[PDB]
């Protein structure tokens, strides 16, 4: 059956994914340099989007002022991969791909990346699933530099419960659709491990990741 | 440097 | 079920500190192949795929086994040869950071939830049936076998541990931490091969080339 | 490339 607090808690969450926002005049802003700058501007903006999404998660603001920061550094990569997977699987997007291909990404990171995007777009996720899975990724207790783990673990728990009921209700036909999402969590860890390198092995125009990205991922 | 400037 | 948990559990039952650890890894690599052959339906896959799955998962599969085996000991790890390695030996060898993650993200959590051997064996079979492994001849049927473990594990947990609904999820959410730990262990080992620091025996060396 | 592993999987 549906949850004790039910839709109420998920609707409070989904209005952070309502605030999920991209107003433009078709993005006025062709070249490997240019493509890089566009992607950097998208990443920086999605960082801002993600920071907002985080403060509104249950119990987040309360818990420790330093370890607060730690989760965002440790999870931002994974949230951005998830978001890109969502973006990449749409028709309304299609030439998002061209920018990532021609941006000077060392060749190894291409194929796995687009393969992960494909595994995501075979899972028929739905907003609620994207929102919840993103929240689960952010509140992962097993990230570098943390003292208050058990506390993170308790905020995470009820999100799993909600996600499990939602994946029975929406996708009963693929019964293990619940657990399959968790197996994308595992796979996100391979991208989080490689990212410091991908960035370092990134061919640009003698520049650097705009100050916020330089901080969140260091040096 | 923008660490604590995003919780405010 | 087509992936019965009894034959999974039967596979489990059937089977310098960096130098000692490496030696135990080499030993357990031989027994790992024997374990995998005993897992329903793995030996049925094309050989090339069997090879791919074990080359992709070996480090995680082995870390999971020794972590479970080490629930009993106090700050440390019981190797398969019978030698213990304790946090202090670990830190005095330049590998304290990764050793600490093993103890806290794996050994302690396995101990504090009291994972049993059926549960361990199933988690390892999920790791084995990794459909995202590069170069699989048929990703779909490895995905299908993973899905069978997921279904058999879920029905074991409802049945044996009906007091705790957030326990299927709890077990599966050891796998991301195992992957991060596994990547860091491989990093070290390529680095141990690179400088010649430590003797890496034959099978372990084979798992570390491309 | 993987001789030991190929041989052991023979069974
Ligand atoms: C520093 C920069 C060079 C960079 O280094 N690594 C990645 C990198 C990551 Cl970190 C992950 C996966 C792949 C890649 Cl190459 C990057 C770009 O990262 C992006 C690119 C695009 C998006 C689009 C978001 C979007 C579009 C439309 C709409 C919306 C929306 O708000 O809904 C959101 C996002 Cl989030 C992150
Ligand atoms: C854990 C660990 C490492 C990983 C090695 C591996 C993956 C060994 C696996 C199996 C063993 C040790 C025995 C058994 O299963 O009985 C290395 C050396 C990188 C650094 C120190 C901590």
């Amino acid at each position: 059956e549906l949850t004790p607090d039910q839709q109420t808690l998920l609707h409070f969450i989904m209005d952070s994914y309502n605030k999920q926002r991209m107003p433009q005049e078709i993005t006025n802003k062709f070249s490997a340099e240019e493509n890089f700058l566009i992607l950097t501007e998208m990443a920086t903006n999605h960082v801002q989007v993600l920071v907002e999404f985080t403060k509104k998660l249950p119990g987040f603001q309360t818990l420790d002022h330093e370890d607060q920061i730690a989760l965002l550094k440790g999870s931002a990569v994974e949230a951005m991969f998830l978001r890109s997977a969502e973006i990449f699987n749409k028709k309304l997007s299609d030439l998002l791909e061209e920018r990532i291909r021609n941006s000077g990404i060392s060749d190894e990171y291409i194929t796995p990346m687009f393969s992960f995007y494909k595994s995501i777009g075979e899972l028929k996720m739905t907003q609620e699933e994207y929102a919840l899975l993103t929240a689960i990724v952010i509140l992962s207790p097993d990230r570098q530099y943390i003292k208050d783990r058990e506390a993170v673990e308790k905020l995470q728990e009820p999100l799993l419960d909600v996600l499990q009921k939602l994946c029975k209700i929406h996708q009963p036909e693929n019964p293990q659709h619940f657990a399959e999402l968790l197996g994308r969590l595992t796979e996100l860890r391979t991208f989080n491990h490689h990212h410091a390198e991908m960035l370092m092995s990134w061919r640009v125009n003698d520049h650097k990741f705009t100050p916020l990205l330089e901080e969140i991922w260091d040096v | 440097k923008i660490l604590h400037r995003l919780l405010q | 079920e087509d992936m019965p948990v009894e034959r999974i559990l039967e596979a489990e039952l059937a089977v310098d500190p960096v130098t000692n650890i490496c030696q135990a890894a080499d030993k357990q690599l031989f027994t790992l192949v024997e374990w995998a052959k005993r897992i329903p339906h793995f030996s049925e896959l094309p050989l090339d795929d069997q090879v791919i799955l074990l080359r992709a998962g070996w480090n995680e599969l082995l870390i999971a086994s020794f972590s479970h085996r080490s629930i009993a000991v106090k700050d440390g790890i019981l190797l398969a040869t019978g030698l213990h390695v304790h946090r202090n030996s670990a830190h005095s060898a330049g590998v304290g950071a990764i050793f600490d993650r093993v103890l806290t993200e794996l050994v302690s959590k396995m101990r504090d939830m009291q994972m049993d051997k059926t549960e361990l064996g199933c988690l390892r079979a999920i790791v084995l049936f990794n459909p995202d492994s590069k170069g699989l001849s048929n990703p779909a049927e490895v995905e299908a076998l993973r899905e069978k473990v997921y279904a058999s594990l879920e029905a074991y947990c409802k049945h044996k541990y009906p007091e705790q609904p957030g326990r299927f999820a709890k077990l599966l959410l050891r796998l991301p931490a195992l992957r991060s730990i596994g990547l860091k262990c491989l990093e070290h080992l390529f680095f141990f091969k690179l400088i010649g620091d430590t003797p890496i025996d034959t099978f372990l060396m084979e798992m570390l080339e491309a």
